[PDB]
């Protein structure tokens, strides 16, 4: 309940729409071009993709950081 | 072709033989694994279409039309439960990768001879 100390919340992963539509780039022609580096190790597979950062991208189950 | 379909949708079932979800069978795609994909035109998608177009047409893929997305999803089995009448509510897909190993059956020579062509 509402006690004296406030309660800060879970963290709301907020519902994105159109995500999986902004993997590739729609073309005239069929072939794929995508904005996000592809995952060189075994632990995350090839269709895994990195973050979308401002400086470095980063892995999901790897928990791998390659820097520039 | 469509019972031979939901045929082929049970041994892929009954064999864990399928991706369900636009990004496995992308996933899927990427990984060079995919034997069969199934696609639904002329539906409720604005721009959907072009992308599964452009991301299906790729290599060595046959395709098979579906009139509606709601009503894919009960060959499949997504929410399939009180199986004497309908199930509540299942949603509707757009691209499933049937990853079939069953290569030795009734209709699997049949229905291999047909998109051979
Ligand atoms: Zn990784």
């Amino acid at each position: 309940k509402s006690y004296t100390t406030p309660k800060k919340n879970k963290h709301k992963r907020k519902k994105v729409k159109l995500a999986v539509l902004k993997y590739y780039k729609v073309d005239e022609n069929g072939k794929i071009s995508r904005l996000r580096r592809e995952c060189p190790s075994d632990e995350c597979g090839a269709g895994v993709f990195m973050a979308s950062h401002f400086d470095r991208h980063y892995c999901g189950k790897c928990c791998l950081t390659y820097c520039f | 072709v469509n019972t031979a379909l939901q045929e082929v949708l049970k041994t892929a079932l009954i064999h864990d033989g399928l991706a369900r979800g636009i990004r496995e069978a992308a996933k899927a795609l990427d990984k060079r694994q995919a034997h069969l994909c199934v696609l639904a035109s002329n539906c409720d998608e604005p721009m959907y279409v072009k992308l599964v177009e452009a991301l299906c047409a790729e290599h060595q893929i046959n395709l098979i039309k579906v009139d509606d997305n709601k009503k894919l999803g009960e060959w499949v089995g997504l929410c399939k439960i009180d199986r004497e009448g309908k199930p509540r509510k299942v949603v509707g897909c757009s691209c499933v990768v049937v990853k079939d190993y069953g290569k030795e059956s009734q209709a699997k020579d049949v229905i291999e001879e047909y998109f051979k062509c």
